[PDB]
């Protein structure tokens, strides 16, 4: 066989530890899910520092007054949210965020509302998104890409055990923290779904073919998206692209992908099993679940526990320019925030 | 080259959802 007795027992024991961890993680999640926290701060607890981005609300760098801590505050106009017909997505995003807990998930520290707005107060990662680092460097070497990919695999293993489908994996949504580890940030398309759902959502380059083809789909679309992400990290460009989204979709459903010649055989084989149109063969959707991915040859040198424990030396640390390095972001018109009580019942749960 | 095609595609920037 491939494994002698010692290595087989080791892997067996490791996989039992995962189940035991997930059982307890589901317990902690469900309790916070059925009883979400609300109104854990107020606006006057913070000093406004810099608008960092602006539809449906803004995002500004704030500084807690009683602690000195910096946080990224998502400010959301209730009336704009009601008008964009975004009540459920807004409510559900905060409800997921306050309930989940994992090393590679951004943490919602506070949330509150006033008469005009909804506030989501996240821990502030000055590192910035993976997208900018990927475009700057060009492409990541396979060991560098593998380190990030391993973090996404564990995060999806955690989220899927909670029946959460993430649905918006892409470098734009991934931050590199000051230890060089991944933070997944945006949960606006995540959905708690046991079986199938049908919503056409995501980003064209990352859309699994069963979303494009208008059938129902399950969490296996996240494993496809992982395939896109790994390919893009190691190539510098995504596997499917064209001038217009329609031509992207045609390549996605064609069942053909081409690889740069610098891709290792192990990488190409992993990607052929992730970017697999046939759901009966897509890694992550099979009998062995996520273990087909974690045990793949491309991850042979990956110590999953050490990754989870953040004990592996990141291959890249963004330049730590202080807890308030607003010099990496574009300058925005610092528009004030006013409060006059609107949309009360729509946001009772927030 | 594939890379040049990627540049010519106009989708090298941040990509919007939906």
């Amino acid at each position: 066989g491939h494994m002698g007795n010692a290595a087989a027992a080791k892997k067996g024991s490791e996989q039992e530890s995962v189940k035991e961890f997930l059982a307890k993680a589901k317990e902690e999640f469900l309790k916070k899910w059925e009883s979400p926290s609300q109104n854990t701060a107020q606006l006057d607890h913070f000093d406004r520092i810099k608008t960092l981005g602006t539809s449906f609300g803004r995002v500004m760098l704030v500084k807690h007054k009683e602690t000195g801590n910096h946080y990224a505050m998502k400010i959301l106009d209730k009336q704009k949210v009601v008008k964009l017909k975004q009540i459920e997505h807004t409510l559900n995003e905060k409800r997921i965020l306050q309930a989940v807990n994992f090393p590679f998930l951004v943490k919602l520290e506070f949330s509150f509302k006033d008469n005009s707005n909804l506030y989501m107060v996240m821990e502030y990662v000055p590192g910035g998104e993976m997208f900018s680092h990927l475009r700057r460097i060009g492409r990541f070497s396979e060991p560098h890409a593998r380190f990030y990919a391993a973090q996404i695999v564990l995060t999806f293993e955690y989220l899927h055990s909670l029946d959460l489908i993430y649905r918006d994996l892409k470098p734009e949504n991934l931050l590199i923290d000051q230890q060089g580890y991944i933070q997944v940030t945006d949960f606006g398309f995540a959905k708690r779904v046991k079986g199938r759902t049908w919503t056409l959502c995501g980003t064209p380059e990352y859309l699994a073919p069963e979303i494009i083809l208008s059938k129902g789909y399950n969490k296996a679309v996240d494993w496809w998206a992982l395939g896109v992400l790994i390919y893009e990290m190691a190539a510098g460009y995504p596997p499917f692209f064209a001038d217009q989204p329609i031509q992207i979709y045609e390549k996605i459903v064609s069942g053909k992908v081409r690889f740069p010649s610098h891709f290792s055989s192990d990488l190409k084989d992993l990607l052929r099993n992730l970017l697999q149109v046939d759901l009966t063969k897509r890694f992550g959707n099979l009998k062995n679940g996520v273990n087909d991915i974690k045990n793949h040859k491309w991850f042979a040198t990956t110590d999953w526990i050490a990754i989870y424990q953040r004990k592996v030396e990141a291959p890249f640390i963004p330049k730590f320019k202080g807890p308030g390095d607003t010099s990496n972001f574009d300058d925005y018109e610092e528009e004030e925030i006013r409060v006059s009580e609107k949309c009360g019942k729509e946001f009772t749960e927030f | 080259t594939t890379y040049a095609d990627f540049i010519a595609s106009g989708r090298t920037g941040k990509r919007n959802a939906i």
